[PDB]
């Protein structure tokens, strides 16, 4: 036989007959997520004594509750028994500091079921973080994965944690970002996983202080360490210089990585260059982010002359915020047409214009095209727009969510919008709407067509 | 739910202090349903009683960014927090940096009584 | 706010008062499986009661309880309300008979939120389908995904469901597969496919009595459907004449089919030679089925040839008893050591032998190789190729399965084994064992390695 | 659970007909846990008292497949049922060929008492 059973509440108050209730849940579940629900260390206390008791608890998220450090120390008091197999633990902002760590690192050598553990958004400090990875460097401590994400580390943390990754074969996923780690911690994680024999699957190093310089450190990892699938670099001042001493890596043929996450890293068209070769050359890479880059026009072309050759195999390209214009949209209007990979397009928040926009519609329009999500936010979009964007909705049926947030439509626009969507022949499945002033009127219409059409989502 | 309501619990926070820390958004844009589905990219919540939004509806007329007339403009600042997702974020890991700040707000309203029911945008004039 | 939870029972005996306990849960969650638990007709009045006042649920699976069409009419009432956003209902296995269908079909007709329905493994039999059509036919209908697997029903099934197919323009995937419909109903069948607008995604018709001509039929649909993602046409006489027809639609330019699923179809060498030009030229294609049709070595090394040319981007091959010997193991060795894509095999029931066992362990075990789930049940391995294994367990880091279940091996090759995947070193994840006798001695140890290394799932 | 209640459980279906239907060993494969994680690709159940089972322990020593001893052959053909999954099940929709057959039986017996705790073996010899 086989009975699993999970709750999952986010941000609710909990009354102390809503409690009552849940704690045989608390007994039963194999998982249990209680997000911003006002848990206090009297709550930490019943769940301790819950968790003792239950043998199938696989997931225990408690992230947004202000436990604090008394608070945590109970809650880990209830997963000491002979019976506990807890795979998964995030205690994510739940008020713990540098003088909860002892009782966390003293926990983690007597959980070897334990395989990731979330600690984000926690004034841990560089003390905490060295008490707790004396833990971690523990035999039995079988940790795989480890958030660390706004922990008020430094580059003191750094050796620490390159031991912690030097002791741990199976090691899967490190994410510091938002930790002021600076040049020389970068330097010294990257010497520790290239130390490891981890078969690392996802580094995340955002907002890190990492410099172009790092590149060259980064540079040996991704060139090292064929698991890698996920590398997330954004928010530091890589520049092209910076592309130019990584792409190196990128292309040696033991790279698979996945998707490369490079939003706000001081790329211009020239970097863009640097990667394009990459994307040509690589069709390992599915997923990447330039996001808040100052590409430009020229940095639009590059991407979409790569998009039209064989080899590149891109399948989401997130180009929010990247300076271009109406004058770009020519070009990604033939990679719609023609590329049969490109399955998601972020392009919010650039001045396409209705003419544009337009554009895009006429190659989205065109038969045989595959793309599947399309965000359209802040794109100067107007009522004019929506005739297009009408008319490809019924052309192409390919496309399964459509983003039009935050631009200047009203009622006109998006009549036209209900017009094409209400029909049977509309395939679409999600239609985002935020921060778009209708009349009560269409509120009405739109509500209408939410029961009319079910399997159509009109989010706002 | 009216627009009404709705922008009561995407745009009203009367009763926090102006002084919003850098992890208000995160809470408050899970808290209030702008994060089911997709993450709303941007938004404005007020740190005013809810009577003195209302009378906004009452003030200066201007013009709302669809080129609608109905939009009304605030006699004064007021204590409000924007919170805007970041460049990096993706479903259902909505990240937002938060920005508390005095200005003056454009709201669209409608209906009996005359209530705001969009918020348009923020001005800082002063 | 929000509060989701699950409840999934299988196979238990619930007593009146452990039913008592659940009756609640079925309030409260999203999703409720209740499977093979003698659920009865009284049960199913507190089901009714108990999902009238749901406000959260999008799935219910009843799946084998005698409900019959009493149980099955009383479940569906509670259904019935004005807040009702089921999305996902199944019945299979449920003692329902075509009496039963007159109702079901008029409830169809009242659930627009209703997306997928399983009706298998009932006696429904032609005409209770037929009345179900009258249903599925009504415009408030929604289906997008139905499966009718062994319902007992014959070709006169066919044109009713291709009347069906023709009226939906959202219709995602159908399953028949089970139903002798024959040469003629999978002709009509095609046929409503074809005249349907509908961006159809999975097809499967598993031991239907689909023909060789028939696969001009199928041919068409390749040809016509972008939107095509599954096509399962295991256990029909295709044979070598079928796919011959089959491949002129697999090529077309327009066909992005991700899963072919062909086992035991009556494929030679022959027919595996011209499905190898699909492969060559479809890099859409990711997993393939040829399990027990009768290939051979010279079936595996056409197959093996194409997986060593760039156009294959194959993910996943399941060639488990297709009449393999050790001479084709050399070949898929270079599988193994040369190819990025590939990263399952399942080769179990084969005669590959010792020797073959230990030549793809030197192919696995060069730097490089990427394969995750290595299939090698019941193929004659004994203690002898057990080194070989323990070796590549260690050298190679990408693999995460390993099945060695039905061989005969015994305590000293187990043993070997053991004293690899022990290590901090080897990253296995799972090691499936059935129908290997080892002692008490070996499964004390065993049992240990399970408690002392949880990250490894032995399983027998 | 003790080996000798895994052999029960795995292989031992005494109150059932001998003639069971097609859909037998569906049932049964997952009533008895043999379709978690990862579906047995063949599987034996025996339709005779438990007694009759253990009686085997104390019959025909016979070499077990792997090179072990101690195996026994059945004097008697015994009412089984092979349970082997189809050439396209995928986990988790696990789907079995049910065949029953008369057949002789060997088992490996270990312990004190002296029970089965694997099942070896059918073997047709008439």
């Amino acid at each position: 036989s086989l009975d699993i059973q999970s709750l999952d509440i986010q941000c609710e108050e909990l009354s102390d007959a809503r409690w009552a209730e849940l704690l045989p849940l608390l007994q039963q579940c194999q998982v249990v997520r209680l997000d911003d629900c006002g848990l206090t260390e009297a709550r930490c206390k019943d769940i301790s004594s819950a968790l003792r008791v239950n043998p199938a608890l696989a997931e225990l998220n408690l992230r947004s509750n202000e436990l604090g450090d008394v608070g945590v120390h109970c809650v880990l008091q209830g997963l000491q028994t002979p019976s506990c197999k807890i795979q998964k633990l995030s205690l994510q902002n739940c008020c713990l500091t540098g003088a909860g760590c002892g009782v966390l690192s003293s926990t983690l050598r007597t959980l070897p079921t334990l395989q990731e553990l979330h600690l984000s958004d926690n004034l841990l400090g560089d003390a905490g973080l060295q008490l707790l990875c004396e833990g971690l460097l523990d035999p039995q401590c079988r940790l795989e994965k480890l958030q660390l994400e706004y922990c008020s580390l430094s580059a003191a943390s750094c050796e620490p944690l390159a031991s912690v990754l030097r002791a741990k074969p199976d090691f899967k996923e490190l994410t510091v970002s938002n930790n002021d780690i600076n040049e020389a911690g970068v330097r010294v994680l990257c010497q520790g996983l290239k130390d490891s024999p981890c078969q690392l699957e996802a580094l995340k190093l955002e907002s890190c202080g990492v410099t172009s310089d790092n590149c060259r450190d980064l540079c040996g990892i991704v060139a090292s360490k064929a698991s890698l699938r996920e590398l997330a670099l954004g928010s530091n001042k890589l520049g092209d210089v910076g592309m130019a001493e990584l792409c190196p890596g990128l292309l040696h043929p033991s790279s698979r990585l996945r998707t490369l996450w490079i939003w706000e890293c001081g790329i211009t068209a020239k970097g863009c260059g640097d990667l394009c070769r990459v994307l040509r050359a690589k069709e390992s890479l599915k997923e990447l982010s330039l996001a808040g880059n100052e590409l430009g026009d020229e940095g639009a072309r590059l991407l979409c002359e790569t998009l039209l050759e064989p080899g590149c195999q891109l399948e989401s390209l997130w180009v929010k915020s990247c300076s271009f214009t109406a004058a770009c949209c020519s070009h990604f209007s033939s990679v719609l047409a023609q590329n049969r990979f490109l399955l998601e397009l972020q392009i919010s928040n650039n001045r396409l214009e209705d003419a544009g926009v337009r554009e895009l519609c006429q190659g989205l329009g065109q038969p045989g095209s595959v793309l599947r999500v399309l965000w359209l936010a802040d794109c100067d979009v107007s009522d004019s727009s929506c005739s297009s964007l009408a008319a490809t909705l019924l052309a192409n049926h390919s496309l399964r969510e459509l983003d039009l947030s935050n631009n200047c439509l009203g009622d006109a626009g998006i009549l036209q919008l209900v017009e094409s969507v209400r029909q049977p022949g509309c395939l679409l499945e999600q239609l985002v709407l935020y921060d778009i002033y209708w009349s009560e009127e269409m509120e009405d219409r739109l509500q209408a067509l939410e029961k009319d059409k079910p399997s159509l989502r009109v989010i706002s | 739910e009216s627009r009404a309501k709705k922008f009561q619990r995407q745009h009203m926070d009367s009763d926090s202090s102006p002084s919003s820390s850098s992890t208000y958004c995160n809470q408050m844009m899970r808290r209030r349903n702008m994060t089911q589905g997709r993450c709303k990219p941007v938004n404005t919540f007020v740190h005013e009683p809810l009577v003195d939004v209302q009378n906004v509806c009452f003030q200066e007329k201007v013009t709302c960014k669809n080129g609608q007339g109905n939009c009304y403009k605030s006699n004064s600042s007021m204590h409000i927090t924007d919170c805007r997702l970041t460049n990096g974020s993706r479903y259902p890991n909505c990240a937002y940096r938060t920005s508390p700040k005095e200005r003056h707000i454009i709201v669209a309203c409608e209906g009996s009584p005359y209530v705001p029911v969009h918020f348009d945008a923020s001005v800082e004039d002063s």
